[PDB]
């Protein structure tokens, strides 16, 4: 549906991108209220 | 913060009951915080590990410990729908009306997730139905938004 | 006891915002139950059934 | 007269470094002669001769 | 040789990535001494 | 910094001689700086626009203007191999021994690029062959590194 393929040179590069792919794909599963608490937290630290 | 502290956070998260008991026996910090400020008790509540929650509640671990977002274990048991864990947190002295940074009570978060039995338990322990978040919204207002009609009507009956 | 609080100096709005989306995604994973992770990871293992290849002709 | 000097607050080493690689690449382009740009851009126009497509079967 | 293909959803997203593809591909053509002057400049501003 | 200033930077960069003359007639800042601190004169030197360089050198524009990296128009004419531009900058009073932030002289940068005629011109105007960059390297040391044997031997003969 909205799946995207890419290609990367370098094992270290692939590993970083797999770490972030994971964390970015999982973000959709984080309840919005906890996201809102979190962004509140970041703004307070400014 | 400490090695045993991180192992205990991870054992609590992953439901390793024997590991938890053994780390604690060896002096692991029960107030260890992960990167969002969660304690093993928070992580046991998130991940639904009732036995681990009961174990941690026999220690000095604060049942009302706040992570960096102001979430208590009761907020997170509530949002993830862990009814048994909600019940024992409340028995262990969980503040039913604890506020996170955007003014969510466990009731807001049970409302958000559509966890009916948990809304019922929170009301039973004196959840405040008239509490407003940052954005001026009640548990009711959020049940409405998220199309939780069961919970909408339970909340209106109580206000 | 808390994790060490380090600070990252960032030249510019755009790099900052980008690093913020990244940090946010890495941190907020902590709030996910293992049932959710394990569901994700089985979804991912099943993507491997059909592997990526560069096509030709 | 100089360009306006703005500052971008960035939480963390990693986002900072990333935004720095980006800014650097955008700024240092200024040092390239147009002969070099035009060579680049003709190289790029010629990549279009053979277009990208998702292959099937 | 070391060319890599990727796929992006959203015209605004493609435009940003084409801007950076340009600036990152052209970086190889910047004489190293001027890069070194530049990185010196950034360190001085710390 | 100004609208005409940016147009003049871009006209100088892109070799738009008539545009340059017209922007200047209309009062465009000849000391306008781009995002790396380059003046129209810098950009005319980079891009090899001899006529535009000659035009700008009939104004108050500083022939020894430094960008944010300490590069003078003579550094950039030197590195990009614009012999005629090097010659007129030197005639217009370009400092032959100007230092950028990492201690490169125009001689270092002509050495780096393997521009023989330009090394010759820089020596002829009194380039200092014994000048060391941040990293302790002469024009000579850099000709060696970059396999510029012609220029290596010209530089050794002069030291």
């Amino acid at each position: 549906e909205d799946t995207y393929y890419l290609q990367v040179r370098g094992r270290e590069n692939f590993e970083i991108l797999m770490k972030l792919k994971e964390s970015l794909e999982l973000m959709e599963l984080v309840p919005q209220p906890l996201v809102d608490s979190y962004r509140q937290q970041q703004q307070l630290l400014q | 913060g400490s090695d045993l502290g991180k192992k205990l956070l991870e054992a609590a998260q992953t439901g390793q009951d024997d590991e938890v008991r053994i780390l604690m026996a060896n002096g692991a910090d029960v107030n260890a915080m992960d990167m969002v400020g969660m304690t093993p008790l928070h992580l046991a509540a998130v991940n639904g590990h009732l036995e681990i929650v009961e174990v941690l509640l026999k220690t000095s671990a604060d049942v009302n410990a706040q992570d960096y977002q102001g979430e208590t274990p009761l907020h997170l048991a509530a949002i993830w729908g862990h009814l048994e864990i909600v019940e024992v947190l409340l028995k262990a002295g969980a503040d039913v009306n604890a506020n996170d940074l955007v003014g969510h009570t466990p009731l807001h978060l049970a409302a958000w997730s559509g966890h009916l039995e948990i809304v019922e338990v929170l009301l039973k322990h004196g959840a405040d139905v008239n509490a407003q978040d940052k954005f001026g919204k009640t548990a009711f207002d959020i049940s409405i938004d998220n199309g939780n009609e069961d919970i909408a009507e339970v909340l209106q009956k109580a206000a | 006891s808390d994790d060490e609080l380090l600070y990252l100096p960032v030249r510019g709005r755009e790099t900052y915002e980008m690093l913020l989306k990244i940090k946010e995604s890495l941190e907020l994973m902590q709030y996910l139950p293992q049932h959710t992770i394990e569901t994700y990871r089985q979804q991912q293992q099943q993507q491997h059934q059909h592997l990526l290849q560069k096509q030709t002709s």
